[PDB]
RNA sequence: UUGGCGGAAAGGCCUUGGGUGCUUGCUGGCGAAUUGCAAUGUCAUUUUGCGUGGGGAUAAAUCAUUUGUAUACGACUUAGA
RNA sequence: CCUAUACUCUACCGUCAGGGUUGAUAUGAUGCCCUGACGAGUAGGCAGGCGUGGAGGUCAGUGACGAAGCCUAGACCGUA
RNA sequence: AAGUCAAGGAUGCUGGCAUAAUGGUUAUAUGCCGCCCGUCUUGAAACACGGACCAAGGAGUCUAACGUCUAUGCGAGUGU
RNA sequence: UAUUGGCGAGAGACCGAUAGCGAACAAGUACAGUGAUGGAAAGAUGAAAAGAACUUUGAAAAGAGAGUGAAAAAGUACGUGAAAUUGUUGAAAGGGAAGGGCAUUUGAUCAGACAUGGUGUUUUGUAUUUCACUGGCCAGCAUCAGUUUUGGUGGCAGGAU
């Protein structure tokens, strides 16, 4: 049901991790640039980790798109849901994490009435 | 609200493609594929079998037969890219092959619900095969050993270099 | 936890060279074993099919004292106590059978090959 | 540099395959005589072969034609440089200097 | 690689899209960039670049300066254009009947101009009266009359106003300023 | 199945006799299709387990005790129906 | 004959420069679009953004039908 | 001539599957590469110094007086 | 007019238990020093103790049950309960380190799209419907475009024609 789009290609699907996040526990794997003077990562020696740069930027025609082909949009209620009434082929609803189940059923009912795609239609449901 | 809004939404009307400029000229077959040539089937269910070539069909396929009495290859269509044109030539004047075309070979496509859990032939197709092969075998009987040649399969032996082999 | 302990012959039973006789630990563990057997016979268990299925030890909070060292220094002298727990279970029979249905996906060529073999054989 | 005396054939192949003009400081592919008669129509030059003529027969407006021509971005030669080691003189078995008429083969390989 | 003969990716150094966030100035520059794009007149481009200018590059233009500019021959009936503000001047006593287009007018300047029979014009009314600058006369105020340019290029034998807070005797009028105390600059 | 030969890591080579199957040495008859225009289109051998039904045989070692030709402890050397 | 992050061609990302585009209907003129070139980087400078505590406004926002927090070789977006 | 075209960027026909099959993630294996970070230094993997590990805290701030620049208000005045 | 003391008040774009006064608690306390002096750490069960009666193993502590409670994944070592580090279970690898990057195999694990409007009523609930297709992944062939590589062959021109 998505809009036609080019083939989504990611120039670097692997996550950029901070140097020595595997070595030390205090060093998290969120990316920080090595500002050291002897750093092989900063000097870009062969066989070391790659650094994020603008050449890895995604195509603007396929940026922010899910593999389904839409852009996700966080919703908390049906009034936020109804903004996507005319844009079902470009946007996909995403029910926020702090929505109760008795409201999630209402959002899901309105979304299946309006033809809007929900990308988490399994939150807090019972069976 | 959780997310605010986009200030402008992308329009949903899909654009039209440009008027392309790719005409479809007919296929130019290679010089060794003349009607009546013995080909060697390189792939498929009947791989390694020698079959006579009859007619260049519409969708760039070659209409062949075994004959079916000889090696069990029925009237069939193959791809010209997956055969080897052996220089052994038989003359196929005397057959009315103009009956067959792409709609003669129809699969009668299967629905998705019909899944083969565990597990027929056209009388027209078997009689057409019987019509063509009885005219083909009269020409096959002229030169010696051609029937046995078509019945035997082709295979590469130890020391056979296909870049030096002549067919 | 066996570095620089002595060698012995009684490890030959276990293919090891280092073994000991921790009497205090054996006392505590066999007391807990007696308690678990009592709980099992109170539950009404078979008491002859009982094998110790789970047993784990982890570290309790330390109990600290002081040591007096040369040149007027203080060091720690701490016991490392234990939380011990164990579960003895009845030895049951064979577990189960009848694995999954193993749904098969075959191409048209594979189906034709199977049909051709079924025709060519009896 | 390696330089020499170009022939009409290699000049024509250069201008036809890699032909780029400088049009308000932009590198514009030629691909049509309208561009050339718009930018060099003052001094009689109308077409790409007229430009080639002004180039090879060194005319009064060779400076304007050659400055309109963007510098040709050639590739490495397709059959190699012919020598094991480039940076000697062409006389000494290298590649630089004046390979007076052998520049045509090198440019046709590099083009 | 390239042997670069210039600095790569350098900005033009010229201000576009003024640093102010005044929405009326944004409407004015929208109108005049349309006019500069299509009216093929240099006046629109001139006032478009002048709309970008900062405050020190937009000095006020006095009505005495306007009268002096109108006293040129053949300019008695032109439309004065001041990209900026117009301040008045009590140093004049008579004022002609001209029309003045400007961003701002001080109260005294507007009163003087409308008392002399003329009129004060905004730049959009100027645009609908003269889209290509018909019979216009652009005026610029003096830029090098600020107090900051006195101290620009300070050095020996420049005569260039040392940066000082207190003035008078004994505030830098000594050794380095007269020959009786050492040397003279 | 008879008779040999082979010890370098032989574990294989040769041979007698009969049985049984095939033979494209030659001439015939029938069959193949639909895997749909290709999809390795699956054919090998390596180990283990579990069943049947047919043979075959019904032990030691260690700990503990002991010895002192041995020994830091292990180990080693001995003994004990 | 082999192959460098070098040269050629193409795509994509960003930057810079030059341009086009207020016409009606529908949104965003800092918007959209076209063209060309360029992209190493310590000290350092500048710009655009991400995140945290609190304050004004707004979403008549979420929430005991479970907020915040914490765990999760489960998923998605972004070069980050 | 109608029109056609390889003329300012790929269309046509056909098959299989429609599922973890392609793909993503993760662990392992294999080929090649990969010295430990931060720092002072002409020069650090250094037989130069700090660092056993982990949580939390942790370092260009505020003020008086000013320079340039920018924005705003008024303007021979301005500053309640 | 001043007022970091005292008494009494009202407030805050302040801090929120390693912060804020040293001190949110029996804090200038415990404690150290001959002494002058120095000087901490330490908040939170639950709405309500309803703080586990009673049975059984144990010498006992306690455990196992039972029970209270909305919840003992709240048991006076008590809100939430991270990391370092540790135990058990499961999975994987391991010939003088381990860890990492590019690429893929193998194993494990996982998201997405597969309806679509549609001639059509072969229809039941008589207007729901009866529906053949739809669109996604992986490929093959033909004719082209751009870039490039490797061949075969033809016609010419020059030299001491
Ligand atoms: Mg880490
Ligand atoms: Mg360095
Ligand atoms: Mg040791
Ligand atoms: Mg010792
Ligand atoms: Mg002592
Ligand atoms: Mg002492
Ligand atoms: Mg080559
Ligand atoms: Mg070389
Ligand atoms: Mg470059
Ligand atoms: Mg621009
Ligand atoms: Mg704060
Ligand atoms: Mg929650
Ligand atoms: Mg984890
Ligand atoms: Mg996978
Ligand atoms: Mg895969
Ligand atoms: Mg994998
Ligand atoms: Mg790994
Ligand atoms: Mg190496
Ligand atoms: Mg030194
Ligand atoms: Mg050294
Ligand atoms: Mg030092
Ligand atoms: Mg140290
Ligand atoms: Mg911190
Ligand atoms: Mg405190
Ligand atoms: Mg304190
Ligand atoms: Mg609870
Ligand atoms: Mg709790
Ligand atoms: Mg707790
Ligand atoms: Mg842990
Ligand atoms: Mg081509
Ligand atoms: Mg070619
Ligand atoms: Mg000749």
């Amino acid at each position: 049901a998505s809009l036609p789009h080019p083939k989504i290609v990611k120039k670097h699907t692997k996550k950029f991790k901070r140097h020595h996040s595997d070595r030390y526990h205090r060093v998290a794997e969120n990316w920080r640039k090595q500002k050291g003077i002897d750093s092989v990562v900063r000097r870009r020696f062969r066989g070391n980790i790659s650094q994020p740069k603008i050449g890895y930027g995604s195509n603007k025609k396929t940026k922010f798109l899910s593999p389904s082909g839409h852009k996700t949009f966080l919703v908390a209620n049906v009034k936020d849901l109804e903004t996507l009434t005319m844009h079902t082929k470009t946007y996909a609803a995403e029910i926020a994490h702090n929505i109760s189940a008795k409201n999630r059923v209402v959002i899901l009912a309105r979304a299946k009435a309006l033809g809007i795609k929900v990308t988490n239609p399994k939150g807090r449901l019972a069976l | 609200t959780a997310q605010q809004a986009p200030k402008w939404y992308p329009s949903e009307d899909v654009a039209a493609p440009k008027k392309t400029r790719k005409a479809v000229r007919p296929q130019k077959l290679r010089a060794s594929l003349v009607p009546g040539t013995v080909l060697i089937l390189l792939a498929g269910r009947f791989r390694g079998k020698r079959v006579v070539y009859l007619k260049h069909l519409e969708d760039n396929t070659l209409l062949v037969t075994g004959p079916f009495k000889v090696n069990g290859v029925p009237l069939r269509r193959v791809n010209a890219r997956y055969v080897i044109a052996t220089s052994t030539k038989v003359s196929v004047e005397g057959v009315n092959v103009e009956k067959f075309n792409v709609e003669y070979f129809a699969k009668e496509k299967l629905t998705k619900k019909e899944k083969k859990e565990a597990n027929e032939i056209k009388t027209e197709r078997v009689e057409d095969q019987k019509v063509v092969d009885k005219a083909l075998l009269a020409e096959i009987k002229k030169t010696p050993l051609l029937k046995q040649y078509l019945s035997a399969s082709f295979s590469l032996k130890n020391g056979d270099k296909p870049h030096l082999l002549k067919f | 936890f066996n570095s620089s302990i002595g060698r012995t012959a009684q490890g030959k039973e276990f293919g090891v060279t280092k073994a000991r006789w921790p009497a205090k630990s054996v006392k505590f563990v066999q007391g807990l074993l007696q308690n678990a057997a009592a709980n099992a016979e109170a539950k009404g268990l078979d008491a002859t099919k009982l094998y110790v299925s789970h047993i784990q030890v982890n570290q309790a909070p330390k109990q600290r004292r002081r040591t007096y060292r040369a040149h007027g220094r203080i060091n720690k002298y701490e016991s490392s106590p234990s939380h011990i727990e164990l579960v003895v279970t009845e030895k049951e029979e064979a577990v189960a059978k009848a694995a999954e249905k193993k749904v098969v996906r075959l191409t048209s060529r594979q189906r034709g090959r199977i049909a051709a073999q079924k025709r060519i054989a009896a | 540099v390696a330089y020499g005396y170009p022939s009409y054939s290699t000049i024509r192949q250069l201008v036809y395959k890699r032909g780029f003009g400088k049009i308000n400081k932009q590198r514009v592919p030629l691909s049509d005589n309208a561009i050339i008669e718009a930018n060099l129509g003052k001094y009689g030059i109308l077409s790409i072969d007229d430009l080639i003529h002004e180039i090879i027969t060194v005319g009064p407006h060779f400076k304007q034609a050659n400055n309109f021509l963007w510098p040709f971005k050639l590739s490495n030669p397709s059959g190699g440089w012919g020598v094991p080691r480039k940076f000697k003189h062409f006389i000494q078995g290298g590649s630089f200097g004046n390979r007076e008429e052998f520049i045509n083969k090198l440019v046709k390989s590099m083009n | 690689g390239i042997d670069h003969t210039s600095k790569q990716h350098k900005r033009s150094g010229h201000r576009t899209a003024p640093k102010s966030d005044n929405v009326y100035l944004k409407l004015l520059v929208k109108l005049y960039t349309f006019l500069a794009r299509r009216t093929d007149a240099p006046f629109n481009k001139v006032v478009l670049k002048a709309l970008f200018l900062s405050k020190i590059n937009r000095p006020p233009v006095s009505v005495s300066r306007i009268a002096r500019a109108l006293k040129q021959e053949g300019a008695a009936n032109k439309t004065v254009v001041v990209v900026g503000t117009v301040t008045d001047d009590a140093r004049i006593f008579e004022f002609p009947k001209t029309t003045v287009a400007a961003l701002r007018f001080t109260a005294g300047a507007r009163a003087k101009i409308v008392k002399a029979g003329g009129e004060c014009i905004t730049l959009d009314q100027l645009a609908v009266r003269a889209p290509k600058g018909q019979n216009t006369l652009i005026l610029r105020g003096p830029r090098n009359s600020r107090e900051a340019v006195r101290h620009f290029g300070m050095g020996p034998h420049k005569g260039k106003a040392p940066r000082i807070l207190s003035t008078g005797r004994k505030f830098e009028r000594a050794r380095g300023r007269r020959r009786s105390k050492g040397f003279k600059v």
